[PDB]
């Protein structure tokens, strides 16, 4: 079965750094681009941005480039999302997700992790 | 596998822009409805009762390939962007350029999809499995060269050449680039087979070296038309010992009666082919005149060459999906509009090449000698020819002292 | 980034109603006739879980009760005969342009004496 588990979540202080964790189970990692999306009370669902894991190519969203950071651990099957500079905006329910392409060309999340929550104040 | 089933063989023809033939495609695009009436007409006399159907992709694009790609959605989008087009994509793909295609050449498509350029002169299309070249490559010109540097045998040509000059500004059309690149590039035959070559980049530099009596060769190779070499000449005179090899292969105005030799064109050696067997005949040849005769000349005949292998494999009996159709377009003989068109054994038409020179006694272009591509072999043609050089002989590559 | 937006924000109906909710693109998500837009169902507590993709493409194992309709910069889920289950918080994704989601549509409801609401 393929799965995504989340941990890392909890309280940080304004200004401060938080590491998150999404470890992957029943799957070749390097093939799917990996992804962070997080949800905030009245502001629906955000892309952070992606990474592939085979070349470690990342792409990150203009709005988060600054400090935050995609990364993987090929060994451990594993992708991360480093925040940095948090604000009490940065509230929010942090998932990883990843794409699949269907035969007819199509991508789209398919499998998500359970979520972690991020609390800043 | 949708459009080239029973009774149905559809020819994706690609009709970019903005390149050497940016002329027209409504010409181009008159020149394969043409050729697709003559394909009707034979595969009809043959007995096959079969229909031959054209989808003019049009794209003036130009577009970047997926080398490039930003993120993953950039691949996706690839992805999407090449399914649409397989799907649309016939039997033979007709079109100008070479490589922007192989990325998606090795896409299923039709088992690599035959392709048959009316262009890509470049030395980066030889070779290529499933593709063919209906316009001269510079590999072809480059053998010429080679095979006349090293020519010392002839009454007229008594010494072996090894040294020459080759003229480029970049101003010149598409198939002058590719031919006078061929020649600038290290790795190509022309190079190796050349211990003396500079590439005079300027207008100064080219009429510096045509009175300069210390310059280190007599030969000058330059692409392109005689009213190009008097703007580039101008008042200047030129050394006696100097020859000017003019590459204009496609300019049959050479071969016209009326043609009289400008005063210029007097130490200048003109490469060209030979005339087209039949010339100014049909109604749209007579409206169509620059070297974009040629081009969508290709086209025509591109047409012809799907229509002489789509009867034969059908005549056999085999089907057209497979990929031998594909590597099947070399190594023939098949009827083109103007007279028998042959490919080598990689896929690339085989010319005849004339050596073309300026008679003292008459003005007008006389033929020297001849060169077939097929066999790789020179034939002199006037064995005592009337040059303006020293006892009517071609002169030594190096300044004689 | 396209902009999606959702109507209504909010809605209710009974077990067995035909339910329909909007999604409107600030540009075109439609790319060589295809329209890559999708509907993701966020059940309570749960993850996004997608239900339609390339706009009318039902996802493998989804009931034959959601449907998707539209093109360019408009498009509809369209829930017929709703069942207890339906009962969640709806969003629209556009992969057209990088990723972006609608603002959410819920549908909180009236079942019987059931009354499945959302705050
Ligand atoms: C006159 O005729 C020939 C073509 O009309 C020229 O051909 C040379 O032979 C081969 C093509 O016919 C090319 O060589 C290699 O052949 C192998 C065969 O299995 C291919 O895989 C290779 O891809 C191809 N070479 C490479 C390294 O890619 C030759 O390269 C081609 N010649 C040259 C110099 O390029 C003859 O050159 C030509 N004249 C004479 C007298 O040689």
């Amino acid at each position: 079965e393929v799965q995504l588990v989340e941990s890392g979540g909890g309280l940080v202080q304004p200004g401060g750094s938080l590491r998150l964790s999404c470890a992957a189970s029943g799957f070749t990692f390097s093939s799917y681009w990996m992804h962070w999306v997080r949800q905030a009370p009245g502001k629906g669902l955000e892309w952070i941005g992606e990474i592939k894991p085979s070349n470690e190519l990342t792409n990150v969203h203009e709005k988060f480039k600054d400090r935050f950071t995609i990364s993987v651990d090929k060994a451990k099957n594993s992708a991360y999302l480093q925040m940095n500079s948090l604000r009490a905006e940065d509230t929010a329910v942090y998932y990883c997700t990843r794409t699949i392409t269907t035969t007819e060309g199509y991508w789209f999340f398919d499998v998500w992790g359970q979520g972690t929550l991020v609390t800043v104040s | 596998s949708q459009n080239c089933h029973n009774g149905s063989y559809e020819i994706s023809v690609l009709m970019m822009g903005n390149s050497a033939f940016a002329e027209p495609l409504k010409n181009l695009e008159d020149a394969v409805n043409e050729g697709l009436e003559i394909v009707r007409g034979r595969l009809q006399n043959a007995g096959l009762n079969v229909t031959v159907n054209a989808t003019f992709m049009y794209s003036d694009g130009l577009i970047h390939n997926s080398g490039d790609c930003r993120s993953s959605t950039c691949e996706g989008l690839d992805l999407l962007r090449k399914i649409s087009n397989a799907q649309r994509m016939g039997c033979v793909l007709i079109g100008p350029s070479c490589t922007y295609s192989t990325f998606q050449m090795y896409l299923d498509t039709e088992l690599s999809y035959p392709m048959i350029s009316a262009g890509s002169f470049g030395l980066s299309c030889d070779y290529k499995e499933t593709l063919t070249r209906l316009m001269s490559p510079a590999r072809k010109l480059m053998y010429f060269l080679v095979n006349f540097w090293k020519t010392n045998d002839l009454p007229f040509k008594t010494y072996s050449w090894s040294t020459s000059y080759v003229y480029k500004n970049g101003t010149e059309t598409e198939d002058c680039f590719w031919y006078l690149n061929a020649l600038e590039a290290s790795v190509s035959y022309f190079s190796h087979e050349l211990g003396f070559k500079v590439v005079l980049r300027q207008d100064k530099e080219f009429q510096d070296i045509l009175m300069d009596h210390n310059r280190k060769s007599n030969v000058i190779i330059m692409c392109g038309g005689p009213e190009f070499l008097y703007k580039l000449k101008g008042d200047r005179a030129v050394a006696e010992d100097i020859v000017i090899i003019l590459v204009d292969l496609f300019n049959d105005q050479y071969f016209e009666d009326n043609v009289t030799a400008p005063d210029y064109m007097k130490n200048v050696l003109v490469l060209t082919l030979s005339p087209g067997n039949s010339l100014l005949n049909s109604s749209f040849s007579r409206n169509l005149s620059p070297t974009k005769r040629d081009f969508a000349l290709a086209y025509l005949n591109g047409i012809l060459l799907f229509g002489h292998m789509l009867k034969i494999f059908l005549e056999n009996g085999e089907n057209i999906t497979t990929p031998k159709f594909a590597h099947a377009f070399r190594n023939l003989t098949f009827e083109g509009y103007d007279g028998p068109v042959t490919l080598d054994d990689w896929g690339d038409v085989d010319s005849t090449m004339v050596l073309l020179y300026t008679s003292v006694d008459t003005k007008k272009y006389k033929v020297l000698l001849t060169y077939d591509t097929h066999v790789n072999k020179t034939y002199p043609v006037d064995m005592s020819p009337t040059f303006t050089w020293k006892n009517s002989k071609l002169p030594n590559d190096i300044t004689g002292r | 980034d396209i902009q999606l937006t959702q109507s209504p924000s909010s809605l209710s109906a009974s077990v067995g109603d035909r339910v329909t909710i909007t999604c409107r693109a600030s540009e075109s998500v439609d790319y060589y006739g295809s329209s890559l837009l999708q509907w993701y169902q966020q059940k309570p507590g749960k993850a996004p879980k997608l239900l339609i993709y390339a706009a009318s493409k039902l996802a493998s194992g989804v009931p034959s009760r959601f449907s998707g309709s539209g093109s360019g910069t408009d498009f509809t889920l369209t829930i017929s005969s709703l069942q207890p289950e339906d009962f969640a918080t709806y969003y629209c994704q556009q992969t057209r342009k990088a990723y972006t989601f609608g603002q959410g549509t819920k549908l909180e409801i009236k079942t019987g004496s059931e009354n499945l609401y959302f705050q």
